């Protein structure tokens, strides 16, 4: 009756250990430009300076 | 909604008389409360560390910065309560704790400039906000101009802030001269390897950091904190610290830096042994801020330091706020009031405080033991979560210097206790007038947070896990 | 392995950097002072600052490289010995024998605690827990530093601890069994 | 009363009565010494049974 | 449980009302209606914190 | 009632379950105590030999005395930790 | 239900403060209720199970105010084995005796004093329940501010320096304890007194971790490099502070070396037991020798407590079942007999004459015959004179220390001589001679002092006549910490 109630607590603590190791993995994982920077306007391509612009200026 | 308050407020304050100033502050107090209560549901925007950039990659809004602005509003509610409410209805405390006409103007302009640093993405937003908050601290220091010490302090702070603003400007344009860019979003993990941005980014961080009071250049700020009056200095000690450190923790440009580690070791050393043989309570109280800013210079070396930072920030803010409010309350019991702006100076003046209002000493003891880092209190988990990040990341000598610095700093924290629990010859029995209900409730709230805030650690870690990861 | 140190030239380089640091600090004390001070009071009213800088520099780097060359390995003990020599040089300005001994032993202990943690102010990158293999081994391998297992090899226990006290290469039970 | 030494002597007696039940039909004080000679004649642990990875 | 959270946060409100009474050099039960005022306010903070943790757990389980 | 719980080893079990680990722990412990009362039984038998023998206890129970002094370095409490932290044959 | 019990109880407390000025009657009542509760728990305790029987979790996220029935657990665990419950029984029968010990001498601000004493007793009660490393550590240093306030407000002339030392040395060792606890919690990502023998660390990671825990144990069971706060924090404390300290804090660190170090630092511990034997022999001999030249009277019993804890540490670090058991018997019997000695010096001798120098006291038999009876009975009980529990602890710890290393066992066996020299040198000075010309005659020992003394003497004599009475708690934990492969 007491071995089962200790195995329950050990399972509940190993669950927290797995959760902690997971939530540590999750932060060091790299992340998208749409999640790290603003979601709308998801491309990093600037295309900036649009009045006196030259054709051939893109690459 | 700060902009609304400033725009409304200077319009309203130009038409009020000087009889109305205190009531105006009360209005603004309640205004800021309903910006916390009715508008904080915006935390739902920042699920799973979703980050926005606003005004064309000009400002950056994540949940870190949302927490920082919530903290700054809470502290401004406390400080504006300290100005807008009477301590007692004597003819004494009216000639001591008196707001100027334009004080709350400069308060809200400084809170604006402090928010536009933590919310900042580009370097010219950083610059314009740094100078907005710097001119506001110049004028908040100089607004009680009928005082020799505050005038001299405002002049000193002007020149020493001017140098360290020109150093930030030099570092920004120096960064621009090697990269046609303003963002540190430009850096993106590969450029740092093939480019020597070490000298640039470290000179930027240093010019930002010498305004906090880090160790080679600490004495001018300790003199400004001793020379300003007792209500001004609780605001100008806290706000540039949390704004500039919340900028430099969010932007990780000094990771594993040797210079920041040298100056962090030196900061922990000179703050711990610097305030040992000191007899003025604001001096004693400012070297505490020097050490507790050292503990942040430690986290500047870190990658992914947002738990340890935010926990120790609201820790230090509540403890700081409470220990200044307790020595506001001890002015009623001292046998000697000098110096109308700064009525208690010497720390031996609170000597018989256990025999007059012993629960003020219970208050004091709680917040001092939390400054030391005693485990039932909230300062312990701040120091603990800083250590869990220092040791995880290889800073082993820094750890032992942290421990020795905390042990040395415990001496002059306990010196406050050692003075206040002592025998005094003439003790109070019966006093006719009462301390402010509104304003002693704030001190009791700040204590109950410190003592019983370890309860919610696991709740806070779970809410952390969802909104920042 | 290791390769022997240039005690000659590292000590010359250290004497150069100590001379320069003494020049800079004497100029700093000149500029930050009161009274009648001129250009050549920089080396008369200096307070003996260049002696501090150069003596500490020569002593620490000579004793460090000599102890690392005499012991033929590199650890924090060389920082202990070199800090003892630096404390000797800093404690001789105190013309007193017990304070001299106190400077020697306590500076050597502080510098040995420094050199044992890695002799770095900052971090080491790959030695960190963040940038190392951690947690359980997922199957059986040489357990690294920062790693945890459930059971250790008994041969590692016999080689690391010994074969003496209560510790044996076969348990007491199966060494005493009926066939 | 509830301890491992009384329980362990009763368990060791029960184990030798398990293996050799012919001691059952000896009379009462002969049973004592027959149990004792069986304890001297044999291990009756099962400790090397537990260390299977050792063997 | 929600009820234990509410009763405990109301106890924190009772503690801050008691301690603010005793800083004022008042008796304990000086103004007895401030006890229910402070308890309702801190219990409302406990209500907010409980609901935010609940929504947080639901977001964490929706990543299955 | 004289209840006899089942015998578990450290080697068949997963260590991530705690039920089986705690039972293997207590099993190895109680087996050391069984070993111990075997040693005590031989000690009481030997002092019965010595008291019944008188002068010739040198030759009546040479073998009982040798048995007691051979069992004594090996029949005691040894601890489960040393076997559960280390595996021989690995 | 359980909330209504408490706000009934808070109203009980408020009404008896409103009608009675003092608290001490209710504090005594709550202490004896706590006694009866712990003995009812001992009735329902299963000795046939190695596991932890009465478990509860506090400050879980799913229920921050109250108990936890959850799939996931990140709060603070609590629960007992026989090893915990031994020290809990020792703690709980000492808390009413320290509340009773200052029943009349504290006059000025009594309610503060009795609240501080009961609060320290409750914190040390919960120290033995804890099951995480962080849950052990939080309660492990909750004592320190209460000790600082207690030693500073109440005491002799020098209570400022004693209050500073009890914060300083304890905090300074225990910060390095926190360093090692942080390293354990970032390697394992679990702090737990249940699982922690299953995890195996590397040998040189273990030998780094073990140092910081052993430095704190060296500060708190004060071994020779820092054994030094202890005579001044004793010699200048009030009575219940001294009694609670030398009966419970030193045995708490003796409990911590079993609970925290021996399960997951086994392969480290074997490499380091010669260094522990250097330090423990060297704190037996040199402290037992430094007691011979002492002018003060409470300082002698402080140094006595050093020498007995030095005997107990080479029992726990002996890798023997005998040594572990003897260290537990020594800790419990010392926690009985030493607060009785601090009562003799601080209660019956400092309440009457208010000086503590040895040179005033001579010939106490002829006016106080039963005090002198107490002094000689307690002196012999403190030495290692058998049928006392102190000899059972000292004998089994010296035997285990002889097994682990016979030469340091041979030079550690002279503690029987060295512990008796200073104790009998004090006792014959106090009892013998013509009555002192400095002391005027006062009352003989009163009923409450004789009551405390009789309890603390019977409870050593019962352990000394039969040490088996608490083997039923310990026979698991005597096998649990042994690493003999
Ligand atoms: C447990 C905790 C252990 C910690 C204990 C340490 C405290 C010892 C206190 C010693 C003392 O009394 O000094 C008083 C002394 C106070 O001066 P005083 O007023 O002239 O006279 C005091 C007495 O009256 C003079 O009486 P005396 O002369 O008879 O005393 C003899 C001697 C006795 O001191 C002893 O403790 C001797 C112990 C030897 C026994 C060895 C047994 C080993 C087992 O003490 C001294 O006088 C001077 C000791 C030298 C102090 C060294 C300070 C720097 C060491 C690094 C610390 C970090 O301290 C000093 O002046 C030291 C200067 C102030 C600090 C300057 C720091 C400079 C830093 C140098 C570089 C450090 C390198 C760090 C590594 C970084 C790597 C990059
Ligand atoms: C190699 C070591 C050499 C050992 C030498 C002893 C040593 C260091 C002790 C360090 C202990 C190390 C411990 C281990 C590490 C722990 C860190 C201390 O020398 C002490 O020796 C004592 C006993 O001989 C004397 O006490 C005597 O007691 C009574 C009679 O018992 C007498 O009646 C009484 O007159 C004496 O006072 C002291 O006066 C003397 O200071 C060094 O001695 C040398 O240096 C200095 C002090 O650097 C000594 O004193 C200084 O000079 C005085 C004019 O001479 C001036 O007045 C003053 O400038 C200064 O006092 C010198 O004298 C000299 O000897
Ligand atoms: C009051 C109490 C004070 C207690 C201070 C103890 C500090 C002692 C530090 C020990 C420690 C940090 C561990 C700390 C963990 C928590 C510490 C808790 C807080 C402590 C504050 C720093 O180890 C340092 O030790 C120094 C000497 O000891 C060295 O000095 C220098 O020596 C010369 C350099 O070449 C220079 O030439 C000389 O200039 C320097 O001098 C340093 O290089 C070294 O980094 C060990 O970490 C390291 O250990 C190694 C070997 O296992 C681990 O190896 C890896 O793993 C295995 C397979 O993968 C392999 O087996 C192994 O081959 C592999 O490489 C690493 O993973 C790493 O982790
Ligand atoms: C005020 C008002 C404005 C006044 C303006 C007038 C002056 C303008 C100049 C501006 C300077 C402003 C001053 C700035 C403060 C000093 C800044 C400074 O030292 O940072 C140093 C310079 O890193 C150099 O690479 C080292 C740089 C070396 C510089 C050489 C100088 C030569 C002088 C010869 C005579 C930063 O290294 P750091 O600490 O990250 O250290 C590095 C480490 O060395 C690397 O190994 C690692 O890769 C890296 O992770 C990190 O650990
Ligand atoms: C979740 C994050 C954690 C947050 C922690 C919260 C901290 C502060 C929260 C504050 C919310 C406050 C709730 C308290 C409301 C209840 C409360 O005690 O009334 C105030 C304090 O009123 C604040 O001081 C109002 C202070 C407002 C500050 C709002 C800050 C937001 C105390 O009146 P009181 O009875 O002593 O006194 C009055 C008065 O003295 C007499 O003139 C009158 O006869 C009678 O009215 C008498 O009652
Ligand atoms: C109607 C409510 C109106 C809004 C009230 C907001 C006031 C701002 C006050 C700031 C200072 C007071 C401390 C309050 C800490 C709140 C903890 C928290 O929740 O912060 C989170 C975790 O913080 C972290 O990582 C680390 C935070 C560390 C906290 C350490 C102090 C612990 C003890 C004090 C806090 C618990 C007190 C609860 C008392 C019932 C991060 O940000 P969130 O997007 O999830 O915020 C959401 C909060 N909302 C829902 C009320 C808007
Ligand atoms: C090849 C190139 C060769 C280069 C030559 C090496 C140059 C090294 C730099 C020299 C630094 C000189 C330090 C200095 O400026 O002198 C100290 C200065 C004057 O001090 P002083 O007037 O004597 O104060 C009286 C106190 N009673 O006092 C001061 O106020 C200076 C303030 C501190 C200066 C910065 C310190 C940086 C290092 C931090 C400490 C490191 C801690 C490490 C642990
Ligand atoms: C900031 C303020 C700092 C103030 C400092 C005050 C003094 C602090 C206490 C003094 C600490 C001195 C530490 C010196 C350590 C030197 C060292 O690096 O030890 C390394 C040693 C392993 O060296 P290894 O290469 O394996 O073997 C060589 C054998 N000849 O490792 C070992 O052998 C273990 C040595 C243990 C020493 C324990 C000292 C007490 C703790
Ligand atoms: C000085 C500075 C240091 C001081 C630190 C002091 C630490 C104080 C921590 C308080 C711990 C509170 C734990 C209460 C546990 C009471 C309890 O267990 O039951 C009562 C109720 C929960 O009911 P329960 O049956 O446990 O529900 C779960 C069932 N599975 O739970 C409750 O309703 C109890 C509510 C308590 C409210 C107290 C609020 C603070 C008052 C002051
Ligand atoms: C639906 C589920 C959720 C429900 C939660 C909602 C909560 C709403 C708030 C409920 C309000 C109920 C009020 C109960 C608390 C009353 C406190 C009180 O009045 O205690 C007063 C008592 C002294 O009483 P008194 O006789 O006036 O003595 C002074 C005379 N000079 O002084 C004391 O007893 C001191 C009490 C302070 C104790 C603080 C810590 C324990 C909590």
């Amino acid at each position: 009756d007491i071995l089962n109630e200790e195995a329950k607590i050990v399972q509940a603590l190993n669950n927290q250990r797995e959760l902690t190791i997971k939530m540590h993995e999750l932060k060091r994982e790299e992340k998208d430009y749409a999640h790290s920077y603003s979601p709308l306007f998801s491309d990093p391509v600037p295309q900036g300076g649009s009045i006196g612009k030259a054709p051939g200026s893109s690459r | 909604m700060l902009i609304l308050a400033i725009i409304s407020l200077i319009t309203f304050v130009s038409m009020s008389k000087l009889s109305d100033n205190r009531a105006i502050i009360r209005l603004i107090n309640i205004y800021l409360i309903l910006v916390l209560v009715l508008d904080s549901f915006l935390y739902l925007l920042f699920l799973n560390n979703q980050t926005y950039t606003v005004m064309g990659e000009l400002l950056i809004f994540n949940s870190f910065t949302f927490y920082i602005d919530m903290l700054i509003y809470f502290i401004m509610i406390v400080i504006s309560s300290l100005y807008g409410y009477n301590l007692y209805n004597n003819n004494l405390y009216k000639t001591l704790f008196e707001p100027k006409k334009e004080l709350i103007i400069l308060f809200l302009i400084n809170i604006l400039g402090a928010l536009l640093i933590v919310h900042s993405n580009d370097f010219i937003t950083l610059f314009v906000a740094i100078e907005l908050q710097s001119y506001s601290i110049y004028l908040i220091t100089a607004i009680y101009n009928s005082s020799y010490k505050a005038s001299k302090a405002s002049m000193l702070y002007f020149f020493m802030g001017g140098i360290l603003s020109i150093l930030i400007a030099y570092s920004i344009n120096t960064y621009y001269s090697v990269l046609n860019s303003y963002t540190l979003h430009s850096l993106d993990s590969l450029i740092i390897n093939t480019l020597d941005l070490n000298l640039i980014l470290i000179a930027l961080s240093l010019g930002l950091l010498f305004k906090i009071g880090i160790a080679p250049l600490h004495k001018w700020l300790i003199s400004i904190y001793e020379n300003t009056p007792i209500l001004i200095t609780i605001y100008i000690s806290l706000i540039p610290k949390i704004s500039i450190l919340s900028y430099l923790v969010l932007s990780n440009i000094s990771i594993n830096s040797l210079v920041i580690s040298i100056l962090a070791i030196l900061t922990l050393l000179v703050g711990s042994v610097g305030g040992l043989l000191q007899i003025k309570i604001k001096r004693l109280l400012a070297f505490s801020g020097l050490t507790n800013a050292g503990y942040m210079m430690l986290l500047l070396l870190l990658n992914n330091n947002e738990f340890s930072y935010l926990y120790y920030i609201t820790q230090y803010s509540i403890s700081h706020l409470a220990i200044f409010m307790i020595i506001i309350f001890s002015i009623y019991y001292i046998n000697y009031i000098n110096n109308q702006y700064n009525p208690i100076i010497y720390v031996n003046q609170l000597k018989g405080l256990i025999h007059d209002n012993a629960y003020l000493v219970l208050s004091m003891a709680i917040v001092v033991f939390s400054f030391i880092g005693i485990p039932p209190l909230l300062g312990f988990f701040g120091k603990l979560n800083i250590l869990m990040s220092i040791l995880n990341n290889g800073y082993y000598f820094i750890s032992i210097v942290l421990i020795v610095a905390s042990l040395i700093s415990a001496l002059y924290y306990l010196y406050l206790l050692n003075v206040s629990i002592q025998d005094k010859n003439n003790i109070l029995i019966n006093s006719n007038e009462t301390v402010s209900s509104v304003l002693s409730y704030i001190l009791s709230s700040l204590i109950i947070l410190i003592t019983f805030g370890f309860i919610y650690n696991s709740l806070i870690i779970d809410i952390f896990n969802v909104y920042f990861n | 392995h290791f390769h022997p140190y240039n005690t000659l030239g590292l000590a010359t380089q250290s004497a150069m950097v100590g001379l320069g640091a003494g020049v800079v600090a004497a100029a700093a004390r000149n500029s930050l002072a009161t009274g009648p001070r001129n250009i050549l009071t920089t080396f008369s009213k200096s307070g003996g600052v260049v002696t501090i800088f150069t003596g500490a520099s020569i002593a620490y780097v000579f004793t460090y490289c000599s102890a690392a060359n005499l012991r033929e390995r590199k650890d924090g003990w060389n920082h202990m010995w070199a800090g003892a020599a630096t404390g000797a040089v800093l404690g001789a300005r105190t013309k007193l024998v017990p304070a001299f001994i106190g400077w020697t032993v306590l500076c050597g202990a502080a510098c040995g605690l420094f050199g044992w943690t890695g002799a770095r102010f900052n971090a080491d990158r790959k030695a960190s827990l963040e940038q190392s293999p951690k947690g359980f081994v997922q199957e059986d391998a040489h357990q690294t530093f920062w790693e945890v297992v459930h059971r250790r090899p008994l041969s590692l226990t016999v080689e690391q601890l010994g074969e003496g006290r209560g510790i044996n290469a076969v348990p007491i039970a199966t060494a005493t069994e009926a066939p | 009363r509830e301890d491992i030494t009384f329980w362990a002597k009763k368990e060791l007696d029960q184990r030798v009565l398990d293996k050799h039940p012919e001691i059952n039909d000896a009379p009462e004080n002969e049973r004592d010494a027959l149990i004792v000679e069986r304890i001297i004649a044999g291990d009756y642990d099962k400790l090397a049974s537990l260390q299977k990875k050792a063997t | 449980a929600l009820f234990t959270s509410l009763v405990g946060a109301s106890g924190l409100g009772f503690a801050t009302k008691f301690l603010s009474n005793k800083i004022r050099l008042k008796p304990a039960g000086y103004y007895p209606l401030g006890y229910v005022f402070s308890g309702v306010a801190w219990a409302g903070l406990g209500l907010v914190l409980h609901n935010v943790h609940q929504h947080s757990l639901e977001v964490l389980e929706k990543k299955k | 009632e004289h209840q006899r719980p089942e015998l578990v080893s450290f080697d068949d079990i997963n260590y991530n379950d705690h039920k089986k680990v705690r039972e293997a722990q207590e099993s190895y412990t109680r087996e050391q105590f069984i070993r111990l009362e075997a040693l005590k039984t031989v000690r009481k038998a030997l002092e019965k030999c010595y008291e019944e023998s008188g002068p010739n206890h040198f030759e009546d129970c040479k073998n009982l005395a040798e048995q007691y002094l051979d069992m004594l370095p090996t029949h005691r409490l040894q601890g489960y930790l040393g076997y559960q932290r280390n595996d021989p044959s690995k | 239900f359980l909330t209504s019990i408490l706000l009934s109880s808070l109203y009980l407390f408020n009404r008896i403060l409103a009608w009675q000025g003092n608290v001490k009657h209710f504090y005594l009542f709550a202490s004896n209720l706590l006694l009866l509760f712990i003995v009812v728990l001992y009735i329902n305790f299963n000795t046939f199970s190695n596991s932890f029987q009465f478990n509860f979790e506090l400050f879980n996220s799913l229920n921050p105010f109250g108990l936890s029935n959850s799939d996931i657990s990140n709060g603070l665990l609590f629960g007992i084995d026989g090893l915990s419950l031994t020290f809990i029984l020792l703690t709980v029968l000492l808390i009413p005796l320290t509340l009773l010990g200052n029943w009349y001498n504290i006059n000025f601000n009594s309610n503060l004093y009795y609240t501080l004493v009961l609060a320290i007793g409750l914190v040390i009660l919960l120290n033995f329940w804890a099951l995480d490393y962080i849950s052990f550590y939080i309660l492990f240093e909750a004592t320190l501010p209460l000790l600082f306030i207690l030693i500073h407000i109440y005491g002799s002339s020098d209570s400022e320096r004693a209050s500073f030392y009890v914060l300083m040395f304890t905090l300074s060792g225990s910060l390095f304890m926190l360093l090692s606890i942080v390293v354990i919690s970032i390697v394992l990502n679990t702090t737990n007194f249940i699982n922690h023998n299953l995890f195996v660390l590397s040998l040189d990671l273990q030998t780094i971790i073990w140092l910081g825990l052993f430095i704190a144990i060296m500060v708190k069971t004060p071994l020779f490099p820092i054994h030094v706060w202890l005579p001044v924090v004793h010699s200048e404390s009030p009575l219940a502070g001294s009694m609670i300290l030398a009966g419970l804090i030193l045995k708490l660190a003796l409990y911590a070396i079993l609970r925290l170090l021996l399960p997951l630092l086994c392969e480290a511990q074997i490499l380091y037991t010669p260094m522990i034997y250097i330090i423990s022999l060297l704190t037996i001999i040199l402290t037992s020798l430094a007691t011979l030249r002492q002018i003060d009277l409470k300082v002698i019993i402080a140094y006595s407590s050093i020498s007995h804890m030095g005997i107990a540490i080479l029992g726990v670090c002996s890798n023997t079942s005998l040594g572990i058991y003897g260290s537990i018997v020594l800790g419990v019997a010392h926690g009985f007999v030493s607060p009785a000695l601090f009562l003799i010096v601080g209660g019956i001798l400092y309440d009457r004459y208010h000086i503590r120098i040895v040179n005033y006291y001579k010939g106490l038999t002829t006016y106080m015959p039963q005090l002198a009876t107490y002094i000689i009975i307690l002196s012999f009980a403190n030495i290692g004179t058998p049928l006392t529990g102190n000899f059972t602890g000292e004998f089994l710890s010296l035997q285990g220390g002889f097994i682990r290393n016979p030469i340091i066992g041979g030079i550690s066996c002279i503690s029987v001589l060295l512990a008796a020299i200073y104790q009998l040198k004090l006792t014959n000075k106090l009892t013998g001679g013509i009555s002192s010309i400095y002391m005027h005659r006062t009352n003989d020992v009163t009923i409450r002092e004789k009551f405390i003394m009789n309890i603390l003497i019977i409870s050593t004599l019962i352990i000394g006549i039969c040490p088996q009475i608490m083997y039923n708690l310990l026979y698991w934990t005597v096998n649990n910490y042994i690493y003999i492969i």
